[PDB]
């Protein structure tokens, strides 16, 4: 019967790999270029908009950075209603979370959580994985600032700088050329702009196609998520562009 | 009914009587109230009687099933376990036993459980469960010592079930001993509460004021 | 719903799902596990790829079940934490319902039957990972190492390694393991470790990751800086080597 | 490919997935069983990967209940669930009995699980394993049963199943008789498995057992299999 | 039984996904329907191509309701669109309305339907909705909003924007007319005329239909007497009104 | 309003004897103070030399003595036509039982047979399934009737050797099928006497190693 | 059924040489009220058996309904239905026993009492009885209700052991059963002189007579009584 | 062809192919022959062992008191069907003291493998039946095919070389039809009819399995040295 119409998604090659998590990654390849800095005293998101058009109104426009919970915050290279669902899905988790333990969820439980979930999706069920990557900026009082990745596999892995979507290698070339273990929050603005402006396939690094955010620190953490004016003066501040 | 079991420098001594009644009609005397789970393993059916035959029976399959996966004997801690959890997964239901899982193990030595229908589970050293379990209790408060030889820790069990047999009008019949070693289980004889009243009242001078 | 039957059988009498989860295995990481006289070493390789990674959140190979046993994997990392929480679980569940905790040969026999139950069920492929147990019997001071593999086998070692370049630790080790004199100090036990991923790691003493399990649930984790040492020492000892042959 | 149903008929009138268990046996290691009037003797071929591997963890013959024991050949993982389900249905019979559960009963039990596949009362795919399963029940005495993935069972007077189970077999056939004793059903098991070995036998490589009315399901420590070794060899360098 | 349990969108070799660009390419084998935020309103528009001239163009709706703020225009499948349409409506019921009091905001119902269809592109035994969707809504707090929700799930603000046949043609004439001071007349007119340029056959009042998420209506509220509850925002246009601002252009 | 359980009354008695066994009752079935039969055997033969009887609730005892011979027949059917032990019987008896605990068999239960070793063997379950091998027991309404006057004529309870001044008791011995025959129909006649819920008939089922044989035996009808 | 609402009183049936009779009033009792009049309790089954049904009359209709299926059921794939193989009342009465007791163990019983009353296919008389509560009891002498308790007396002095049904002729057991009948209406409240009954003989086969009535009623004596003791006009 | 992967799928020609491989399966395994008078039934059976150690797979199953069967094919799918049997005649027995009808249990049969000849996923089974049997109606002899086709006669044979035995039953019809009330002589016909599908094998007490029902005779299986009388 329908079995003549099953792609099976849950199944090895030959030489070890999933068919389906190999070609969400060559899918997730070609999305826009997503890049976390995890400085000494802040971390630092800056994603690229693959979706440009004089008339996309960018004020009201979120397709990269999405914020977790009041100390994560995640970019997104991808399909951006899959990571939406998984993002809704993760807002649950963390609300549990803080209902069951009256304590904010700390990153790598959230992180380890919906990447579970990807792997799931990648070992049952017959169903096609979710085509996106997640780079976590979170920060709680264990491990202080935290900055992770996941894949469609179910891996997820901690960076002190990564860099998903497309022409990783040499954004991450870059980045193990130019990062310090000592730089602080502006630094890695700075690396990350440079990064972005250098790695695009993009005439120019504009506002237009740009999304930023920042989490700083009392004892309280600031998650800023840049406006378009903030976003074209912090270029025109780097000397990325001119004004 | 009366059991009784306590652990001494020889091991466990077990003592219960034959009595079940329903009411005022004594439904049997012939009862056997320890229920053997296995070489190693005994239990007091005090309670119940179907409820603690027929689970005790179901524990001692699951301690075959025990030794069969983990090619060791089942501690003592372990099978009390798991009849309190099944207890305790059908409380509230209407089961109603006091019973108590006596063991000799290599890494518990000897050990002895309570376990009731209301889940509550206890390691003990003198546990008397029943409706005479009152005047076992006190003979063998007044009379326990854990220098006692196997002779008299049997004496001790056998005449704290005749005292309960004699007070209680619910518990009676014949007394049934076991004496549990490390090498297991062994049966010490059915004494008829009858003979041994009078036997126990001719040597020992006690039970004045029943005349004969 | 979705029953399809991954797992089947081949013309040759094969399993050609398990074999890929092996193949899937031998993509990973390489790790090694070493039985001494009063302890037991974990040695893992650490993806020399990356000098941006954060190894103060990065999960680590070895993972510890309970108090008492560490279990190392190679192959799928997503596929590893499923059955590292489904053996914790039934670690605490065994806790529970025996006030007794697990024994190493019963946790490695709770993941072989998952991994078999997961090669044998409808809609589901089975796990691309082969896992090294190690630790210490309660009350027992006698080293416990075992290895699972995808298609369900467990089985005891004196010294295993699984992972990339498998063969050649394995040799190292059936060429400088002595059954008859086991390494007798964690000190020889963690050197051989370490010259058994020097064979193979070829980069350095960072890659190489150590975990050590004495018995009373005595596990510990040697930083880098230790491991380097470690190192160090050996590869002065095969300079010495070197110029004594001359 | 994976296009046609795991319960297929092939046109020849066979379960396409049953043969490749078959053929999955044949890939396994020895297993030989032998029955007499005094017990039945199971002897594995352990079939060591590495010398690195502790000979003992490998049990591939496994107790049943005390009167019944059960050795294996295959994809031993299979078999962890079709033993735990012996195990279970041997104490269930005797919770609900209060007898010991025959061996032939056992065995049925145990072939009603192998046709449970396809595609929740079903499985995947059917065990790849085959299982000699002794016994002795006061009915029919000693038995020693043949239990394929195939759901079909029959009572073996000597059985070899796994890789070499061919001449093993005829070995059997040639060198069995009613009046064989335990000791001499020992020794034939031993000399069958060194004959079929690739290595060299030895009380590590080999694992015996047996089952007796007396003493039950006994598996046999590597001092007594390395004695019944020697015999062996006092024999044939004799005969 | 429904034993399409897997996925029917899987990811390809090239790492796309087929059904979604399927149904995206027969997005754009659709009528043509625009979308033009202004300064107090939206308006949506779309060409009321009919399969005979027996049939009548006004019983068939392409321009719906969701919520009385919130209204969406289609490009593709006329059938998916009808039962989106329908989810959305009770959505914004369960889903917001029957839990907070209110009617939800656009972004929301957008998320929700987008929601919808990126289980449709990743759930067991179904194929992607063949349309794509301009939602024009208002909201107390975040004002007038357009977005457009594509088969994929995906959805983005647009300041103007189309989708259909003739959709890069009207984008480019809506980029080359559009500026962030218009009025609601004036987004009306550069609809109709952008209509005017992707249409050949009759243009009039009765073969466009054309809706707007202006001003409040007090006159559609059906009841007088609460004085905080005000009229409808959304109003489709009369075949008589699109007639005179035709004929005024 | 409605009760599940009723009570019809009778009574039954097995002994066991050493070579045989014998399960007895009174055939009249009753319901409040009106007799609805005059001849509704209890007493059944299940097969394999097994005599069960469950009385009280006739619905219960019914059902009950169906599904042991139900259980029989796939006992055979499964296991290779083993003969059922009475001891394996006893234990399935209460396996059935005790799967009705919390809805029981408003019955006592009574079986009869012989055992492995060719003895005679009798075994009480009351309505939960705790089971006993017992020399005799009585059961049902004149219950507390019989089961004394047993005690003193089975067992030689308070029964001492005569001029021995009780220091001796009564030596036990094995009673021969046709004394057990006397007692069991003097127990039922004293129970027809001072019961009014036994009696029109006696139903005696004696199973010895050449099988099961029937004695009927008139009872007054008052 | 929880509480019976319409109810049917006693019902009577006996054995004789050749088969059996049974018997039952046509009253539908609305509790102490007499609704319904000319309510058939004696269902027919085939030619071999009848079903007298006492209590509940929503739940008697049930039952026809459901005996009326058994019929139709049996009379499926059955080239035989006509002979060998047609519906016995052993089979009947089995049936309708394991539902009575089934209703009963789901605390949801029909509130009858039954009688199934026939002749066998090798002849031999069957007569047997099931309740709410499915306790089955069988007699030469069988009744419901008020019928048990008056009916049975009456009808034992004329079979009072199986050896007294050879004796019994179907004229003594009919005369036996209309004036058991009489008997109940002149004692039972919920009674009805208007009643139906059966006669299942091995030979004859099945006759049955409806719209019967009670005669020969002694009435005359209660001219004579006259107030409660004292009083004398 | 290309309509041999399901039981779902209907040749150009309007054949069910798996149905046919069962048939095919059933064809070669052991030969059983059945055949019956007025007041007896009887079932012959040849048992096949592996080789000289193993034991001969028992083919004959008793359903109930009055009714049996002989199998041939698979004799998993054979357990399954026999056991479903005995379930339905104790349900008769149980729920209408009734002996169950031969006819009735062959139409059970036949709905039964029709279930899983028309469903996805469910392969169709792969063993014949001859069921004897005697009910109200006299003796009964039922050929079921896992086609679903269950067809009542006086004698028959299925398995291997089954086609002399039919021959042989066709030709001795009239004579073993009269056979009424004597049993061995309608066994010696029975052990006639399997040895006419005999090539290079010789019927021992081994291999024979014999099985008998009839008026006042319930269905009683002979074994062993029991058959050495008809041989
Ligand atoms: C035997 C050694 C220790 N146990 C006892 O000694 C105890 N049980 C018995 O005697 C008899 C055995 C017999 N053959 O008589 N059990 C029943 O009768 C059964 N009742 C029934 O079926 C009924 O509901 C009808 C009303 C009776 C015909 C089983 C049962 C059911 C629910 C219970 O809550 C209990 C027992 C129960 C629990 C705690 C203590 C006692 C219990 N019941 C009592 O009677 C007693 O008090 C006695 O102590
Ligand atoms: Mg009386
Ligand atoms: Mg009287």
């Amino acid at each position: 019967g329908s079995r003549r119409y099953d792609s099976r998604t849950t199944i090895f090659s030959p030489e070890g790999r999933l068919y389906q998590v190999e070609y969400a990654l060559e899918s997730i390849s070609h999305a826009g270029t997503a890049i976390g800095i995890m400085a000494s005293d802040g971390i630092v998101l800056a994603a690229e908009r693959k979706v440009t058009s004089t008339l996309l109104e960018q004020d009201t426009s979120t397709e990269k950075l999405y914020k977790l919970n009041d100390k994560i915050a995640v970019a997104v290279a991808g399909l951006t209603a899959d990571a939406e669902i998984l993002i809704n899905t993760a807002r649950i988790h963390a609300q549990n979370y803080l209902k069951t333990y009256n304590e904010d969820i700390p990153v790598e439980i959230l992180v380890r959580r919906l990447s579970d979930i990807k792997q799931g999706y990648t070992q049952h069920g017959g169903l096609r994985p979710f085509g996106v990557s997640f780079i976590y900026a979170g920060y709680d009082d264990r491990y202080g600032y935290q900055l992770y990745t996941s894949n469609p596999s179910g891996n997820y892995t901690g960076w002190k700088a990564i860099s998903v979507g497309a022409n990783t290698s040499a954004a991450q070339t870059l980045l193990q050329m130019d990062y310090k273990d000592d730089m602080k929050v502006d630094d890695a603005i700075e690396l990350a702009l440079k990064t972005l402006s250098k790695t695009t396939d993009s005439s120019a690094l504009t506002y237009d196609r740009l999304e930023f955010a920042t989490i700083r620190k009392d004892g309280e953490v600031y998650q800023k998520i840049f406006k378009p004016q903030e976003i074209k003066d912090i270029l025109v501040k780097t000397g990325i562009t001119k004004k | 009914t009366t059991t009784l079991a306590f652990r001494f420098q020889g091991g466990i001594i077990v003592a219960v009587d034959s009595r079940a009644t329903a009411g005022n009609w004594v439904a049997s005397q012939t009862v056997k109230k320890v229920i053997e789970i296995n070489p190693f393993l005994l239990g007091t059916m005090a309670g119940g009687a179907a409820d603690c035959q027929f689970w005790e029976t179901w524990l001692g399959s699951q301690c075959r099933l025990h030794e069969l996966r983990e090619k060791e004997r089942i501690s003592v801690a372990a099978a009390s376990k798991i009849l309190s959890n099944l207890v305790y997964q059908y409380k509230g239901a209407g089961l109603s036993m006091g019973t108590m899982i006596c063991g000799y193990t290599r890494k518990e030595g000897p050990t002895i459980y309570y376990v009731d229908s209301d889940g509550t589970r206890l390691k003990g050293d003198i546990f008397c469960v029943g409706s005479g379990q009152t005047f076992a209790y006190g003979v063998l408060d007044s009379n326990y010592k854990w220098d006692l030889s196997v002779e008299d820790a049997l004496y001790l069990g056998k005449r704290s079930i005749l005292a309960a047999a004699h007070r209680d009008a619910y518990s009676g019949g014949s007394v049934n001993l076991y004496h549990v070693t490390e090498d297991g289980w062994i049966y010490h004889g059915n004494h008829d509460v009858g003979e041994l009243f009078w036997k126990v009242k001719e040597e020992e001078g006690s039970f004045n004021n029943v005349i004969g | 719903g979705y029953d399809r039957a991954l797992s089947i059988f081949s013309p040759d009498g094969h399993i050609f799902q398990v074999e890929y989860a092996l193949e899937a295995v031998k993509r990973g990481t390489c790790a090694v596990g070493v039985k001494g006289k009063n302890c037991v070493v974990l040695g893992c390789e650490r993806r020399s790829t990356l000098k941006l990674q954060d190894t103060r959140i990065t999960p680590s190979k070895v993972s510890k079940i309970d108090s008492h046993v560490v279990l190392s994997f190679s192959g799928l990392n997503a596929d590893s934490r499923i059955l590292i929480e489904k053996a914790r679980v039934e670690a605490q569940s065994h806790r529970l319902t025996l006030e007794d905790p697990v024994t190493v040969e019963y946790l490695t026999r709770y993941v072989a039957g998952v991994q078999q139950r997961y090669t044998q069920s409808g809609g589901v492929r089975p796990f691309g990972v082969s896992t090294l147990i190690a630790g210490f019997d309660p009350r027992d001071d006698e080293p416990k190492l075992y290895q699972t593999e995808p298609s369900g086998i467990y089985s005891s070692w004196s010294a295993q390694t699984i992972g990339r370049n498998s063969k050649t630790v394995r040799e190292f080790l059936e060429k400088n393991y002595d059954r008859k004199e086991p390494p007798a100090t964690v000190e020889e036990c963690v050197k051989l470790t370490v010259r058994s991923l020097l064979e193979v790691v070829q980069t350095g003493a960072k890659n190489i990751e150590i975990t050590v399990v004495k018995p009373d649930s005595d596990i510990v984790a040697l930083s880098s800086e230790e491991i380097n040492q470690y190192v160090t020492q050996i590869e002065q000892e095969k300079q010495e080597q070197q110029e004594q042959d001359k | 490919e994976y296009d046609r149903g795991v319960s297929t008929f092939s046109p020849e009138g066979r379960l396409f997935q049953v043969e490749y268990s078959l053929e999955a046996i044949k890939l396994g290691s020895t297993a030989i069983g032998i029955a007499t009037k005094e017990g039945v003797v199971l002897g594995v071929e352990k079939r060591a990967t590495s010398p690195l591997l502790e000979s003992d963890s490998i049990e591939k013959i496994v107790e049943i209940d005390r009167h019944i024991g059960c050795a294996m050949s295959g994809l031993t993982a299979d078999a962890r669930s079709m033993i735990e389900h012996a195990r279970t249905a041997a104490v269930t019979h005797n919770l609900y009995y209060d007898e010991d559960i025959n061996v032939e009963s056992l065995t049925q039990s145990v072939c009603d699980l192998a046709l449970r596949f396809g595609e929740e009362r079903l499985m995947s795919r059917p065990f790849g394993v085959a299982l000699l399963i002794a016994g002795h029940d006061a009915d029919d005495g000693y038995q020693l049963f043949h239990a394929e993935p195939s759901g079909t069972f029959y009572r073996y007077n000597a059985k070899a199943i796994g890789s070499g189970s061919e001449g093993a077999q005829a070995e059997l056939l040639n060198e069995w008789h009613s009046s064989l004793t335990l000791k001499e059903a020992e020794l034939l098991v031993l000399k069958i498995l060194k004959q079929v070995m690739e290595e060299k036998l030895d009380e590590n490589n080999a694992q015996l057992s047996c089952i007796t009315k007396q003493d039950g399901f006994k598996i046999y420590d590597n001092e007594k299999t390395a004695e019944l070794i020697k015999e062996l060899k006092e024999k044939e360098a004799a005969e | 039984t429904d034993r399409y349990s897997f996925s029917l969108t899987t990811f390809s070799p090239s790492g796309k996904l087929g059904q979604i660009d399927y149904a995206l390419t027969a997005v754009k084998q659709g009528v043509t329907s625009l979308g033009i935020k202004a300064t107090n309103g939206v308006v949506i528009a779309t060409e009321k191509k009919s399969s005979s001239p027996l049939a009548m163009s006004e019983t068939l709706s392409k321009v719906s309701l969701l919520t009385p703020d919130i209204g969406a225009v289609y490009s593709g499948m006329g059938p998916d669109y009808r039962v989106l349409v329908d989810k959305s409506r009770k959505v914004a019921h369960t889903s917001y309305k029957r839990i907070y009091g209110e009617y939800p905001p656009t972004k929301l119902l957008v998320s929700e339907v987008a929601k919808i269809m990126q289980e449709a592109t990743q759930s067991g035994g179904v194929r992607p909705f063949g349309v794509s969707l301009l939602i024009a809504g208002h909201d107390e707090f975040n004002g007038f909003s357009l977005y457009q929700v594509d088969p994929s799930g995906s959805y983005f603000p647009w300041k103007a924007t189309a989708i259909g046949k003739g959709s890069v043609a009207a984008k480019t004439f809506l980029e080359k007319r559009w500026n962030d001071e218009l009025e609601l007349e004036d987004a009306i007119h550069i609809a109709l005329l952008t209509l005017k340029e992707s249409v050949e056959g009759e243009f009039n009042g009765d073969t466009i239909e054309l809706a707007i998420i202006g001003d409040e209506n007090p006159d559609l509220l059906g009841y007088t007497g609460i004085p905080t509850d005000k009229g409808p925002r959304f109003r489709k246009l009369t075949s008589q009104e699109i007639n005179d601002r035709l004929e005024a252009l | 309003q409605f009760n599940p359980y009723g009570d019809n009354g009778g009574t039954i008695l097995g002994i066991a004897g050493e070579d045989f066994a014998v399960l007895a009752g009174d055939t009249r079935n009753i319901t409040d103070y009106s007799i609805n039969s005059r001849y509704e055997p209890k007493v059944f033969d299940c097969g394999d030399n097994i005599v069960m009887s469950a009385n009280g609730f006739a619905a219960d005892g019914d059902a009950l003595v169906k599904r042991f011979k139900n259980s029989v027949k796939w006992y055979h059917f499964d296991h290779n036509d083993k003969k059922l032990s009475i001891n394996s019987a006893a234990r399935n008896i209460q396996h059935l039982l005790y799967g009705k605990r919390f809805f029981p068999y408003y019955v006592h239960t009574i079986i009869a047979g012989l055992d492995e070793d060719g003895k005679g063997a009798v075994y009480s379950f009351d309505p939960v399934g705790s089971y006993e091998r017992e020399q005799c027991r009585a059961g049902g309404a004149a219950a507390s009737l019989i089961m004394p006057f047993l005690d003193n004529q089975v067992n030689f309870k308070n029964q001492y050797e005569p001029g021995t001044n009780g220091k001796v008791k009564k030596p036990l011995k094995y009673l021969s099928v046709e004394e057990v025959i006397k007692l069991v129909r003097d127990s039922f006649t004293s129970a027809t006497e001072r019961h009014i819920q036994v009696g029109d008939g006696l139903e005696i089922l004696i199973v010895t190693k050449d099988g099961v044989r029937k004695e009927f035996y008139e009872l007054k009808r008052d | 059924t929880q509480q019976p609402i319409v109810t049917g009183t006693s019902v009577i049936s006996m054995k004789y040489d050749n088969g059996v009779i049974i018997a039952a009033d046509n009253l539908g009792s609305y509790g102490s009220l007499l609704r319904f009049n000319g309510v058939e309790r004696l269902i027919p089954v085939g030619d071999n058996t009848v079903v007298g049904i006492s209590g509940d009359i929503s739940d008697m209709q049930h039952i026809e309904r459901l005996l009326k299926d058994l019929v139709t059921e049996n009379a499926y794939d059955n080239p035989l239905a006509d002979a060998e193989e047609a519906l016995e009342p052993s089979y009947i009465f089995e049936y309708l026993a394991t539902v009575m007791y089934q209703r009963r163990s789901k605390m949801n019983p029909l509130w009858n009492a039954i009688i199934v009353a026939g002749v066998q296919s090798n002849g031999d008389q069957f007569l047997r009885y099931v309740n709410l509560l499915g306790v089955t009891y069988s007699s030469p002498t069988l009744a419901t209700g008020f019928g048990a308790h008056m009916a049975n007396p009456l009808l034992r002095k004329v079979v009072d052991r199986e050896s007294d049904i050879p004796k019994t002729t179907v004229q003594v057991a009919e005369e036996a059963i209309v004036n058991a009948m009489r008997v109940l209406y002149y004692r039972d409240a919920r009674s009805s002189r208007n009643f139906s009954l059966a006669i299942i003989d091995k030979n004859t086969g099945l006759t049955f007579k409806k719209n019967l009535q009670v005669e020969n009623m002694k009435w005359d004596f209660a001219k004579d009584i006259k107030g409660y003791g004292t009083q004398k006009i | 062809n290309n309509y041999d992967g399901d039981t779902v799928t209907f040749s150009p020609t309007g054949r069910l192919f798996q149905v046919e491989y069962a048939l095919e399966a059933i064809k070669q395994g052991s030969v059983t022959v059945g055949l019956r008078s007025n007041t007896h039934a009887v079932l012959v059976a040849l048992k096949r062992n592996a080789d000289e150690l193993s034991s001969y797979q028992k083919k004959i199953i008793k359903c109930d008191e009055h009714m049996g069967l002989s199998l041939a094919g698979l004799a998993p799918d054979a357990r399954v069907l026999s056991n479903y049997l005995r379930q339905q005649c104790n349900y008769s027995s149980l729920v209408f003291n009734r002996k169950l009808a031969v006819e009735r249990a062959g139409h059970l049969l036949c709905d039964k493998a029709q279930k899983n000849t028309q469903s996805y996923g469910g392969r169709p089974y792969g063993v014949g039946l001859l069921i004897i049997g005697y009910d109200k109606s006299g003796a009964h002899l039922l050929e079921f095919q896992p086609s679903g086709n269950v067809t009542e006669l006086y004698g028959t044979a299925i398995g291997a070389r089954s086609q002399g035995a039919k021959t042989y039953l066709e030709r001795t019809l009239d004579t073993f039809i009269k056979i009424d009330g004597n049993p061995d002589e309608l066994i010696k016909a029975g052990v006639e009819a399997i040895s006419q599908s005999l090539r290079d094998e010789s019927l021992t007490v081994d291999n024979l399995s014999i099985a008998i029902v009839g008026k006042d005779t319930p269905f009683t299986i002979y074994d062993g040295e029991a058959v050495a009388k008809y041989i």
